[PDB]
């Protein structure tokens, strides 16, 4: 149908597969990300 | 801290003062305390200078220090 | 990313979304210094080094998946509607995952409000669609989706 | 420095501007493809009460 589609098939199928843990922000973040 | 027989080297800082002070106005992010709760945080230099020039305990400030290192990136992200 | 994983119609709620979040750039901007509004958006809408934004894409996705093959139009009152069951070509979606609300509208209650206030906009294509899909594909966004729909033309 | 380094990066993107032709430029699907997004700079200051931070005069008198 288009070429363009295939080049959105494969964006879709990077942004998905492609896709500091004794951080203060980052240990904040997870306590947080579970209330909700 | 003598009074725990070893048990703590230290006390959290859920039970520090000056963050017990600070935390609290960042919670309830009351709006009516905004503006002091510099003044509260500002209770470390007082603590750091007395440890650095009357006690003159290196590891008094070295725990100073470290507490103020933890509460402040919490004071920035809160 | 919440437009990508609705329909169409939804660009409505995506364009009012879009304008809190300048407001709110706006808002800040008094205080702090952040990048251009406008640098922030086409960033996130990966239209820095690319032709294309995501949201233009995904107009296009849109037209070929659903729009075209599901959509009745009625001249009367120029818009469109949704086609009957037996017709009706599902394709899932894969879904997104909610964060905070201030990271949406603001809160709970105006997340409510506001989903609200765009639900009146599902049911139907129309003029105002039309008009959001304008503004946000540009002069460049409207021709490549004038080009492709003629090889689908072209290809049936 | 930063400021030398910026002004010199700003003078070479005047005179680079200047050579673009709207009549020639082609557009390409691969950069949505084979290409990375653009990403600005998302670096956040942290810990800034290391040792290493402390001023020298208080060092001195620590």
């Amino acid at each position: 149908r288009s070429v363009l589609l295939e080049a959105i098939r494969k964006g879709i199928q990077l942004r998905k597969v492609e896709e500091i843990e004794n951080d203060v922000a980052t240990i904040l973040s997870r306590r947080i990300a579970v209330e909700y | 801290l003598e009074l725990t027989m070893g048990r703590r080297i230290q006390f959290p800082i859920e039970m520090s003062m000056p963050w017990i002070l600070t935390d609290h106005i960042l919670e309830t992010k009351e709006a009516s305390m905004m503006e002091y709760v510099l003044y509260s945080l500002d209770l470390y230099n007082d603590s750091a200078h007395y440890a650095l020039t009357r006690f003159n305990k290196q590891f008094l400030y070295d725990e100073i220090e470290a507490e103020v290192n933890l509460c402040f990136d919490q004071f920035v992200y809160k | 990313g919440r437009f990508e994983s609705e329909d169409l119609t939804s660009i409505v709620e995506l364009d009012g979304l879009l304008e809190i979040n300048r407001m709110t750039h706006k808002l800040l901007s008094r205080y702090l210094t952040l990048d251009g509004f406008d640098a922030m958006f086409r960033e996130a809408n990966h239209n820095v080094s690319a032709p294309y934004g995501r949201i233009t894409l995904h107009v296009f996705w849109e037209l070929n998946y659903d729009f075209l093959p599901n959509y009745c139009y009625n001249g009367s009152t120029n818009r469109f509607v949704r086609t009957v069951l037996p017709f009706s070509q599902e394709f899932q979606r894969d879904k997104q995952p909610n964060a905070q609300p201030q990271y949406l509208h603001g809160s709970k209650a105006l997340n409510l409000a506001y989903s609200s206030i765009y639900g009146s906009y599902r049911n139907f294509v129309g003029p105002p669609h039309f008009q959001v899909i304008c503004r946000l594909l540009g002069y460049q966004g409207i021709a490549v989706v004038m080009e492709e729909l003629l090889k689908v033309v072209k290809s049936l | 420095f930063r400021v030398n380094s910026l002004q010199e990066r700003v003078d070479r993107l005047s005179v680079s501007v200047t050579q673009l032709d709207p009549k020639e430029e082609e557009l390409s699907l691969q950069d949505i493809t084979m290409r990375k997004a653009f990403r600005s700079s998302t670096i956040q200051d942290q810990q800034l009460f290391d040792r290493k931070t402390l001023p020298i005069p208080l060092q001195e008198t620590y």
